[PDB]
RNA sequence: GAUCUGGUUGAUUCUGCCAGUAGUCAUAUGCUUGUUUCAAGGACUUAGCCAUGCAUGCCUCAGAAUCACUGCAUUGCAGGAA
RNA sequence: UUAGGGUUCGAUUCCGGAGAGGGAGCCUGAGAAAUAGCUACCACUUCUACGGAGGGCAGCAGGCGCGCAAAUUGCCCAAUGUCAAAAAAAAAAGAUGAGGCAGCGAAAAGAAAUAGAGCCGACAGUGCUUUUGCAUUGUCGUUUUCAAUGGGGGAUAUUUAAACCCAUCCAAAAUCGAGUAACAAUUGGAGGACAAGUCUGGUGCCAGCACCCGCGGUAAUUCCAGCUCCAAAAGCGUAUAUUAAUGC
């Protein structure tokens, strides 16, 4: 109306981890005039253009911390090399935000109960 | 038999926090003692930051990508004490752990041919079977066939490229020497004198460069070299000289104005 | 179990609360500077007593003592900050001339008013808590925020403000 | 903050306790509360008795597979119960 | 808790020791006199077509009992550790009431809402004054008026293992909302000690108040009610113990 709100994404300290073939980058966000919190979709796009990644698949981010007063956010994210490396190395929950995770295991309690009854049987 | 350790009862030279978690890792027994060691997982995670979580440290080590003593390890928990060279060939970096001034574990970065050098202090000598002499060290290494001039509490330069022992260095006379434990850690100086008290601990008086003498136990002496210009291995971040409290605070402020 | 987080009191009630002398010198503050309740007057008292304890202990010591040297500079340094004392002060007797008002005076509530950004202390307490003030660029909605001598000259308004 | 305020007498000065007074991650209890941040929590009275469920199991590339077990294969392979 | 010297507490997160209904004996193992291992006795206690067979919560929840007195038969192995033949993943993610998370939680502890401003009228004080009058400061008040914001509602969303709490927001093209601001603060006090009534009604040595001194016999500053004012304040009384007060 009087403005156009934008989302600005930057980064501060960057790593190259060749052991896991990932990048570890402390994100910063600014987002002047943006309404509420920044959805992670946007951030992934900005990071793509920044590090010259052709994907928002390889970009997988977790956690965001909203500082008091005004639009501000900081966070941390991970880029991986290949898409196979991502799926393999990364925790389940992080993946499943992209929708690359695994189906949930059956309830812990029913497992216990059955795992006990298997000790009884001889075959 | 203890198989659990709590964060507070664990060293805070590993720089754990009061909050976050309840347990700390108790390492498998090895070259070094519980207090003087630092476990693999601590290093990789909290310092180097190639891992953000416990499970990630298993991922790296079990697989193998990490060597200490030039040997590859599939061990998740292993001690790393003092004068140990660790090499991650993927990065291509060679760390040599030491004692930094102010009681901190130093991680110092070395030329590649220095990372084949190692120094082990001798504890006992004894003759074993077949008349085969043995020096047993503070890392538990057995040096077969040591020189006939070897004594307790002397250093043996130790090639890790192929295992043997070249010329020794003694604790005799004034020589460049550094401290292990006792909270004079990483402080370097000449031996001024070696006091004797038989049946009890033998005091030694050290004099570091730019004076300021002091006393530490014989047991805590670890030799470095013949002289300060004959040293075989690198020094940590500070040279082995401590400074007064006032000067610490002063310098902290001066840099913070940038 | 297994909680390793500290608790401490920051405020305490002076002995004999029905002294009509004390009552005078309470209301005089709490009305004037717009303070919520007496709890605030006490909160500053504690922290001031604390400071004054170590300063007394240092002053006792002979010259060229480590306690005197190190910790003397620190006490002085942090009263240069916040503008409690100026940079012509060094004695550690100046530090013992600090009293309750000089603390309260540098709270955000009063500093806002005094800099010309409100019409009363009561009015400046609202201006804080309606999220329409800043202390350089950082929005602070606490009236008990003690303002640096440097940063009481950069107060401005919030960037969320319809008054800014 | 290194604090002495009421109570014996017709009035006074003492000795002297009693009562007042401020704390307690110290517990109970009455009455009352619009939010946030941080937490102790069946120790005290019986280491008294217990319904019900759960609380140390574990295998890779590397100790043993003819499940008459499942797929791919067709006298060959991979998963793989206990 | 104490200026100092001290005084008092320690069942309880960390370290050390001991115990697993009460006792004793034993096997295996590198390590045990183990008790969600075994054997026996004793006190209890559960099944049985009564021939026999079992049970040990001072492990987590939960139940009974007990006493002045104390939480859910919740969710998760994501984190932190441990055990293992074990990295992850490959069709293909070991276990854990250890531990984490949430529920309940005015023990204790930190921050902070319940209003803020301009016009008019009344009152008090100070200065000047022709005593008419003016200026300044503060308070109270009307169907006085003006803005702004949280509690709360919602989300383009975000936090988290998943979901909340916090935070950020009411469009970026497009998303809520106060005026008696009914979104209305209480608990103890006003004779003395001890901050606050020369009050008004009722009671009349009764009813009751009172830690203590003392009030009440129709003239109550203390009782029983109302108004008024005071202290602390989202906390405030009461009981008991303990410390200061104590050079008792």
């Amino acid at each position: 109306q009087k403005k156009k709100a934008e989302v600005t994404v930057r980064t501060s300290q960057f790593k190259v981890n060749k052991l896991l073939n990932r990048k570890q980058f402390i994100v910063e966000v600014n987002h002047p005039g943006w309404c509420g919190t920044v959805p992670a979709k946007l951030i992934r796009s900005r990071l793509a253009s920044l590090y010259k990644v052709a994907d928002e698949n390889q970009i997988s981010v977790f956690g965001f911390k909203t500082k008091f007063g005004g639009g501000k956010t900081t966070g941390f994210g991970l880029i991986y090399d290949d898409l196979a490396a991502l799926k393999r190395i990364e925790p389940n929950y992080r993946k499943a935000r992209l929708g690359m995770g695994k189906k949930k295991q059956p309830a812990r309690k029913s497992v216990k109960e059955r795992r006990n009854r298997n000790k009884k049987i001889r075959g | 038999t203890k198989k659990h350790l709590k964060r507070l009862y664990a060293p805070k030279d590993w720089m754990l926090s009061k909050l976050t978690g309840v347990f700390a890792p108790r390492p498998r027994a090895g070259p070094h003692k519980l207090r003087e060691c630092m476990t693999l997982m601590i290093i990789i995670r909290n310092r180097l930051k190639y891992a953000l979580n416990a499970a990630e440290a298993q991922m790296i080590l079990r697989q193998g990508l990490v060597c200490v003593d030039g040997k590859p390890r599939k061990d998740t928990k292993y001690p790393v004490g003092f004068m140990d060279v660790v090499e991650i060939p993927r990065t291509g970096d060679r760390f040599r752990i030491l004692y930094d001034v102010k009681g901190r574990f130093a991680l110092v970065k070395v030329g590649e041919a220095e990372g084949n050098i190692k120094l082990l202090k001798v504890e006992n000598v004894y003759t074993s079977t077949g008349r085969i002499p043995v020096a047993m060290t503070h890392d538990g290494h057995r040096i077969r066939y040591p020189d006939p001039r070897t004594h307790r509490g002397d250093t043996l330069v130790y090639n890790l490229k192929e295992k043997k022992v070249v010329d020794l260095i003694k604790s005799s006379n004034g020589k460049v020497v550094m401290v292990t434990g006792g909270a004079n850690r990483g402080r370097i100086g000449e031996i001024m004198s070696i006091e004797r008290h038989p049946g009890a601990f033998d005091i030694a008086r050290l004099k570091d460069a730019a004076g300021h003498e002091f006393a530490t136990r014989a047991s805590n002496i670890f030799v470095i070299g013949k002289d300060m210009q004959s040293v075989p291995v690198t020094l940590p971040k500070q040279q082995g000289l401590r400074i007064n409290v006032i000067q610490e605070r002063e310098e902290k402020l001066i840099a913070a104005e940038a | 179990m297994r909680n390793y987080n500290n608790f401490n009191r920051v405020w305490k009630a002076p002995r004999r609360p029905f002294e009509k002398e004390r009552l005078d010198r309470e209301m005089k503050l709490c009305g004037q500077y717009g303070l919520r309740c007496k709890r605030e007057i006490w909160r500053v008292n504690m922290t001031l007593s604390k400071m004054r304890r170590t300063a007394r202990l240092l002053l006792t010591l002979p010259e060229n003592h480590p306690r005197r040297q190190l910790e003397g500079s620190a006490i002085m340094r942090r009263c240069h900050d916040y503008g409690f004392l100026e940079e012509e002060k060094d004695k550690l007797d100046y530090v013992l001339s600090l009293t309750v008002p000089d603390i309260l005076e540098r709270r955000l509530q009063t500093v806002v008013f005094k800099h010309g950004l409100a019409k009363s202390v009561h009015h400046a307490r609202v201006l804080i808590l309606q999220r329409h003030i800043a202390v350089a660029k950082q929005i602070v909605t606490i009236p008990s925020f003690i303002v640096r001598v440097s940063s009481e000259h950069h107060i401005a308004f919030a960037d969320a403000s319809p008054f800014g």
